[PDB]
RNA sequence: UUAGGCGGCCACAGCGGUGGGGUUGCCUCCCGUACCCAUCCCGAACACGGAAGAUAAGCCCACCAGCGUUCCGGGGAGUACUGGAGUGCGCGAGCCUCUGGGAAACCCGGUUCGCCGCCACC
RNA sequence: AGUGCAAGAGCAAAAGAUAGCUUGACAGUGUUCUUCCCAACGAGGAACGCUGACGCGAAAGCGUGGUCUAGCGAACCAAUU
RNA sequence: CCUGUCAAACUCCAAACUUACAGACGCCGUUUGACGCGGGGAUUCCGGUGCGCGGGGUA
């Protein structure tokens, strides 16, 4: 399971790239979602590639932007753990986040939004003009590499 | 053979047993074939169908095991055809086969021949078959009346021992007649 | 193009390659096909009769009743749906 | 007219003499040189390798040509050397000498089309390199920007 | 394995390649059966631009037909040698060519099944003069 | 399948070459032209009638890789080319990096001297 | 190689050659594709059927002209069945 | 035998890629009726630029 954001614009990027985007719920600069890593599913993210940031999440960070950034299918209810408990399977935040890491569920399975719209960068990202290899904030990154932009945009 | 560019012809065409132009006009009709076929000594009879894998043969008859019934001559002349014939057509019909097409593959379609004598008697055993009458041996030829009188000619035994000197195309008839009821295998 | 015939630029498409060469097996144009079947278009270039327009060729369509021998298979071109006339020789069951 | 005009290799090939007719011969005399009876047998053997994908017209390969072998003379006419030019100007190159109407120009001329990093000359020789001088020389009148690469010859 | 190994005479053709006939005649009566026109390939100067067309005759000979036709056309001959075939064949001569073959030559002429003969099984030039000077004559 | 008939795939089956096999049975070569039939001339062939002989052909069986073919290892090669991205480089031609794909020739070593179906059959 | 003619393509117990026989280059009426990719548009073209009448073949079958893609023409008026 | 080179109208080979159909996941539609069908009204048929691939042209 991968977190994917979206961190480049729609303007001049490809229709067929743009749609896919959107067939993995994400419609806007900064919003996020996380997606199961299937062979379907890899085959979307690495035609999303150049437009992107995405990577494996640990527990932890993953727990601070669910109860930061979650929202329910519909209203502003912030979901926290008492939220969690009494509307999903699970009893508390860690329980969701433990479950959607090794893809037992989804967000929407649990009545929840898909799309994790999270906030601008604080101090900023590496550049949407280069990869991580080369010093660039697009394409896969590390555990340790997404969370801290995952973080970053808590 | 020579190259990568070379055409090697399908293997029964180089076989040279195969006529596949034919043959598909054979297939056209739909229908079960009669195929007829010959050798020095003997004269086979079958009825193939075609199949997923290859042709499925539902009914055969050999001249050899004519005798199997009382055939005490041989087994390379016409009415030994004709009642391979009949036999396969016989064995034809209890297989549930109605109608076939006649398949005389690398043969000539010469009149009075054994592949249609082998014709005339898959369809006396109730086969249907598309024929021409008139293409076919006079009934005594197919007796085996040309032989009887060509050992008239005799002064010498047409048949090295085999059985009887002036030869019996009554024979013919007791087997043909034989053949017409009951019996095993058929 | 130069030109608007139906072989316009078919060069490689009707052609066999050298060992293909020369007539095809009787078994392939003889093959039956059911109403419902899905079936794959390609002419054989070694067979004369029972061709559709070369552009066709790589559909994959739907039998749907015969005509004479020929079959009536069912294809949607773009977004046009049109009924194509072939021969068994110029199909192959999908899957 | 100026290489300019055909240096670049941004044209479709155009080769085929069987739809190509009033093709101009080309300048180039030869293609083996100094002692071509003899296979190459030497200690040493040096190149000159094209640094860019180029067309160099006939036009330079036999003033190229020349002014090396016309060079090496410094070993002799019968000297004990043998030189060769690998390619060959397959690339029939048009002008159009009406403005840009009916603009498909006529044959004038021909073209080898190298690509950078192959040798256009090899030579060989013993260890006696004149032949470096020769393609200095060489590489003097082809528009690339030359490497000159001795292979065999550890006598340095 | 010999007696299926031995030569054997199979057709001697003879044959008049004239260029426009009246010459079927005695080829008839020096043979003993009809001779065949000769149909003519291609349009040449030799004012024999004609497709179908006769130019002359053949008479193909087997059997006793043949052997008692050699039994005087060998003695009207002389040469041997170089002039035989690679597979055994020699023509003499009005032209009289001799084909000659081992037994189970019918497995390449017959419909079904054909086959081309074996060179093991072929006959040779050297096995040829053998067969034939082993049958009133003198080779070379 | 101790030798057969009809096929499917249509060279993995082609081209060439070696060894073995028929005492009654099968295929052949083979023997033979009164008949059905036959050669623009020939029972060569085609067709018909038949066993004195043979296993030399064919055919069946076992095997050989020199040529051709099929597939595989290792090398060539993650090279050539390429879908997506770049305020990376270069006067420019063009190149480079990240991402997803990925060859051909050729060399060396294996593989391949057909597989499979139906019927009939000491 | 040949297959009438461009070019590309098809074809070997043939689609080529030879022989013989025959007039299916037949009347009628359609289905489909093409013309016009997608996507509407006429004449024309093709493939594939059926009804009828025929040719050949033992027969399956083949023949809706020539192996395939060029060789074509509206209304009004005339002449013709 | 050896040795030196090529192809838009070459091919023993052969991608990336485009593409028909089907299944899966995704996304979407069944009060926002999708897919599709019928009808009314148009405008439009001078285009341009970047990037990739081009063809012509010294440009
Ligand atoms: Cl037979
Ligand atoms: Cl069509
Ligand atoms: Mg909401
Ligand atoms: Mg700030
Ligand atoms: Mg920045
Ligand atoms: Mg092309
Ligand atoms: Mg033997
Ligand atoms: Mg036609
Ligand atoms: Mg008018
Ligand atoms: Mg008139
Ligand atoms: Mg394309
Ligand atoms: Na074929
Ligand atoms: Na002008
Ligand atoms: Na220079
Ligand atoms: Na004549
Ligand atoms: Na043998
Ligand atoms: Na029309």
């Amino acid at each position: 399971m991968h977190a994917l954001v979206q961190l480049r614009g729609e303007v001049n990027m490809h229709t067929d790239i743009q749609d896919t985007l959107e067939m993995l719920n994400i419609h806007h600069v900064n919003h996020c979602t996380l997606v199961p890593e299937t062979d379907a599913y890899r085959g979307m993210v690495a035609k999303v590639n150049d437009f992107v940031a995405f990577g494996e999440p640990s527990q932890e960070t993953l727990e601070t932007v669910l109860a930061t950034r979650a929202e329910p299918l519909e209203g502003d209810a912030d979901v926290d753990d008492e939220w969690v408990a009494e509307h999903t399977d699970y009893d508390d935040i860690s329980g969701l986040a433990f479950a959607l890491l090794s893809e037992e569920t989804t967000l929407r399975e649990q009545g929840l939004s898909p799309t994790l719209r999270l906030h601008p960068p604080r101090g900023g990202h590496d550049g949407v003009k280069h990869p991580v290899k080369e010093g660039g904030q697009l394409g896969k990154h590390d555990t340790e590499g997404i969370d801290d932009l995952l973080e970053a945009m808590r | 053979a020579t190259g990568p560019r070379y055409k090697v012809p399908m293997r029964r065409r180089r076989e040279a047993r195969t006529d596949y132009h034919q043959r598909l006009r054979l297939l056209k009709s739909g229908k079960p074939r009669l195929v007829a076929r010959k050798s020095n000594k003997h004269v086979r009879a079958q009825l193939v169908t075609l199949g997923p894998n290859g042709d499925d043969t539902l009914a055969s008859a050999h001249s050899s095991d004519l005798a199997e019934y009382g055939w005490e001559a041989p087994t390379g002349n016409m009415p030994s055809a004709y009642l391979t014939g009949l036999l396969a057509g016989l064995r034809a019909q209890e297989a549930g086969v109605e109608e076939a097409v006649l398949d005389i593959g690398l043969n000539s379609p010469t009149p009075g021949s054994k592949v249609f004598a082998i014709q005339e008697g898959a369809i006396d055993a109730g086969l249907d078959i598309p024929h021409n009458d008139d293409v076919l041996a006079d009934w005594q030829r197919t007796r085996g009346a040309h032989i009887a009188e060509y050992d008239e000619q005799l002064e010498e035994p047409l048949y090295s021992g085999d059985f009887d000197a002036a030869d019996l195309p009554e024979h013919f008839d007791e087997l043909r007649e034989t053949l017409l009821d009951g019996d095993i295998e058929l | 193009p130069s030109s608007n015939g139906p072989l316009e630029g078919t060069r490689g498409k009707l052609k066999n390659k050298p060992r293909d060469r020369g007539t095809s097996p009787p078994q392939r144009a003889v093959e039956e096909f059911d109403d419902g079947e899905k079936v794959h278009l390609k002419i054989d270039p070694s067979v004369p009769n029972g061709r559709f327009h070369p552009r066709f060729d790589g559909q994959t369509g739907t039998v749907e009743g015969k005509q004479g021998d020929a079959y009536k298979v069912d294809i949607v071109d773009g977004g046009k749906e049109k009924t194509i006339i072939v021969t068994a020789a110029h199909l192959r069951r999908q899957e | 007219k100026p290489g300019a005009m055909y240096r670049n290799s941004s044209k479709p090939a155009y080769t085929r003499r069987e739809y190509i007719s009033g093709i101009p011969g080309k300048k180039i005399a030869q293609f083996d040189m100094g002692n071509n009876g003899a296979g190459p047998t030497y200690p040493a053997q040096v190149e000159l390798v094209v640094e860019k994908p180029v067309q160099i017209r006939h036009n330079a390969l036999e003033a190229a040509r020349v002014a090396a072998n016309r060079y090496v003379q410094n070993s002799g006419a019968a000297a004990n050397y043998k030189f060769r030019i690998r390619k060959f100007p397959f690339h029939v190159i048009r002008e159009n000498k009406d403005g840009m109407r009916a603009p498909f120009g006529k044959p004038v001329g021909t073209a080898a089309r190298v690509h950078g990093a192959n040798h256009i000359f090899i030579a060989w020789v013993n260890p006696d390199p004149n032949v470096e001088e020769a393609w200095r020389r060489a590489k003097m009148k082809v528009t690339p920007t030359i490497n000159i690469d001795s292979s065999p010859a550890g006598n340095a | 394995f010999h007696e299926m190994r031995e030569p054997r005479i199979e057709k001697v053709v003879v044959h008049m390649g004239i260029g426009h006939a009246n010459a079927e005649d005695i080829l008839g009566e020096i043979t003993g059966q009809m001779p065949v026109r000769t149909k003519a390939k291609r349009t040449v100067g030799e004012f024999d631009i004609r497709e179908g067309d006769p130019i002359g005759a053949k008479v193909t000979l087997r059997d006793e037909m043949a052997e008692e036709f050699l039994q005087t056309a060998l003695p009207l001959a002389e040469l041997a040698t170089s002039q035989f075939d690679d597979t055994g064949n020699f023509s003499f001569g009005l032209d009289v060519t001799v084909n000659l073959v081992r037994p189970g030559y019918r497995v390449a002429k017959r419909d079904k099944a054909s086959r081309s003969i074996p060179t093991k099984h072929r006959l040779n030039p050297a096995d040829a003069v053998a067969f034939i000077e082993s049958t009133y004559d003198v080779e070379v």
